[PDB]
């Protein structure tokens, strides 16, 4: 919508308003699977590691591999919800299956903070990060952008909790809050399932949590959930995201689909999350499993989708 | 919802709803409530001066 | 997709450009054009006399704006009609014109203003 | 810039009041609400409050008015404006008004405003509708010397 | 499904209530500023040279 | 309908062709091809080592058998997957193969022979 | 305006006065296609051989 211009009343012209517009899109999904046997010859004449005569039992080896077969899903579940968190969908091996900015047309912002710099201003940066997530969501109601989630590195949180405009405006203040975050603990945060609590900082209303998980390949490479594509590792990183709270479910951003299973009798059936299957040999000469995943998660708004980097270019 | 496949007229593939966009509307000032309607029938109106020293 | 994404096409432009027309028991305003080969039509563009597409240099003899979307591969309109119409004289219509590369947009105006079409401003 | 200066940073710094913690290191974002944000900056210093507001429409020829810029001055210099409360000269001195003239439409002459009229009307041999929105108005104020312009400029 | 004339309708109502709610905000703010202009720049009224 | 018809196109061949195949955890009879940047792939055709669908004067380097269909310009197949698979050993298939101008069938069918792949009699 | 997406009728009428009472104009309509969904079934006949 415009602005009306003035007409002459005697004139009797006026100004109309143009079309809106439509589009479609698409999306494919990912598959995965598993395979996974068992052997007579991986039992008869094993000792057990913890003992000195006694031997090995079926029930333990098919309790460790369907844990090891759990882990490994879990692990790969928590890789791909991160890799959607930051904009894209990839592989392990680099494929590329979904890119949220092509399809909705829209360009990625990121906020410098110039933390090397003792005369950058944070505040301006804050500001800026708010304006942004505020005024691009296009929704047509009130939004508090307050209300977001600040995932760090911990080079970036090392750097912002040195800046000399921090430290000295948390010395001034002679507040419970200023007293703990400079002399005590910052360690206050929840469970990220390694560690019992995650490094946590307030400053203007915001919230900064440090994250360090990362995994592996099947060829050794190791994967680091927070840092940015193609950034060094010296310098800091991060990730913004908009909270559930701040449009409300009515209006949720996140989804995950799941499709069905390629096997006899799941044809139009709905996906379940997860599918397990087991077939014994033939001439009882061991037992077979099998484990089945298809889906993709993706975000309906990847513009309220923030990157966020210590360094000023 | 199912509708037909992107090029095919023969298969089937599910429609998940829509998104919209709707343009920012600020309105700060008229909610303030400053000014008053003074509707009037001519299309001119006239005001008096004075003063003194 | 492929390359990660992939756009069923967006939804081509109906005719509601059309805020005023002499209405008359037979078209007044409306002449009929017998489509070329091969061309796609969509509603806004300009045709020459002929049916052909005003381009760069010929801008004096724009004719008529198009209103009805055609498909070469068809050969039929999106109402399944055989034949493509334009509105050519005394008429008011919205200004969102579609041009060939490099068609100076004032002097199609100019051209068509001399017929009696009339276009409107739009806002945004 | 205002909220940069030294003299104010420090002003607040060396001040061990409940307002001055919050304004130095919580948020600002404390006001009412423009009609996007839920809240907008707001700021206190001696005895004024600060509003930011933020305002943008779109010219229909394409460039953007922004609300509070003054005129020929560029986006790099702050700028502001101040007008008085309702309070000031209080509710029998009103300062702002508006007025509203009557449509040419027969039957509407030497008739009382109306901020919107809206006509409708069927076109001929019945080939749809069509629809017409006029208004007549215009804001003014009677004591302009009440209205000042701030500049965060040096000159 | 099909499209109504009832949608179509309240659609372009509302847009035009919108366009109409957006131009006396700015009509509204340019009067605060001290000088009513419209936005092609047409000046209609100049307070401080009425009241001198 | 211009010209007096239309037609939208029949369905393509939905992959029944597959009567048996040792089934394994991995798909012993089942090998993944990269798709070509221009071709069209369907049920029932031969392809080469490298993807390409053999042709006239090649038949003795057949090497499977297509069982998906590919869409070109989407770069997916029919069930959204991003690559071709053929069956290329120990197979029985029925006897719709589609071959290129000019190929023999004889030729074909004999170089699939030595690698396991028999045909069974197809009625009409 | 009206007909949008209603049924198709065999025939449309409509009567409208003039400008300035002129006259009476009137309007008939029609929109139709009659097909066979077996046309194998149709044959022809000929008095000769050839």
């Amino acid at each position: 919508v415009s602005l009306l211009d003035a007409v002459d009343r005697d004139s009797r012209k006026a100004e109309t308003s143009a079309p809106e517009r439509v589009r479609q899109i698409s999306f494919p999904m990912m598959y995965f699977k598993e395979v996974e046997s068992i052997t007579p010859d991986e039992i008869q004449g094993v000792r057990q590691p913890g003992t000195a005569n006694e031997l090995t039992t079926e029930a333990v080896v098919r309790a460790k591999k369907l844990m090891k077969i759990r882990t490994k899903f879990d692990i790969t579940r928590e890789f791909l919800f991160m890799q959607a968190l930051k904009g894209k969908v990839v592989d392990a091996r680099g494929t590329l299956y979904a890119d949220l900015y092509k399809q909705f047309d829209v360009e990625k912002k990121t906020v410098y903070f110039d933390l090397d710099n003792p005369n950058a201003d944070i505040d301006a940066s804050i500001e800026e990060l708010r304006m942004h997530m505020e005024d691009e969501a296009k929704t047509g109601t009130v939004i508090n952008g307050e209300e977001i989630h600040v995932v760090v590195d911990r080079v970036f949180f090392s750097k912002l909790v040195k800046h000399p405009k921090i430290r000295d405006a948390y010395l001034a203040q002679q507040t419970p809050l200023a007293w703990q975050q400079i002399t005590g603990s910052l360690r206050t945060g929840g469970t990220d399932g390694v560690q019992a609590h995650m490094n946590t900082f307030y400053y203007g209303g915001v919230k900064f949590v440090q994250y360090n998980g990362k995994f592996k390949d099947k060829r050794g490479k190791v994967h680091t959930l927070v840092s940015i594509d193609s950034v060094a590792a010296t310098v800091g990183v991060g990730h913004a995201f908009p909270n559930v709270s701040m449009l409300g479910e009515a209006n949720n951003i996140f989804e995950v689909a799941y499709g069905p299973c390629p096997k006899m009798g799941y044809a139009n059936t709905l996906g379940q999350e997860l599918y397990v299957f087991e077939y014994e040999k033939d001439r009882d000469e061991g037992i077979d499993f099998e484990a089945h995943s298809y889906m993709l998660p993706y975000c309906t708004r990847p513009q309220l989708l923030v990157d966020v980097r210590a360094d000023a270019k | 919802m199912l509708t037909n496949s992107e090029k095919s007229r023969f298969f089937l593939a599910d429609l998940t709803g829509e998104v919209q966009s709707i343009p920012n509307t600020y309105g700060y000032i008229s909610n303030l409530g400053l000014f008053r309607s003074a509707p009037i029938t001519q299309t001119t109106f006239l005001m008096d001066l004075t003063d003194w020293d | 997709a492929y390359q990660g994404f992939t756009k069923l096409g967006n939804r081509e432009p109906l005719n509601d450009i059309i805020l005023w027309e002499q209405i008359t028991p037979t078209g007044h305003s409306r002449k009929e054009y017998t489509p070329q080969a091969s061309t796609e039509y969509r509603v806004g563009e300009v045709l020459k006399a002929d049916g052909t597409k005003v381009q760069a240099g010929e801008e004096a003899q724009a004719d008529s704006v198009c209103i009805v979307n055609f498909y070469a591969d068809l050969q039929l309109s999106y109402h399944g009609q055989l034949k493509v119409v334009g509105i050519h004289r005394d008429a008011e219509l919205k200004d969102l014109l579609t041009l060939e590369a490099s068609v100076d947009a004032a002097a199609v105006k100019t051209a068509l203003a001399a017929k009696g079409i009339d276009f409107v401003p739009t806002g945004l």
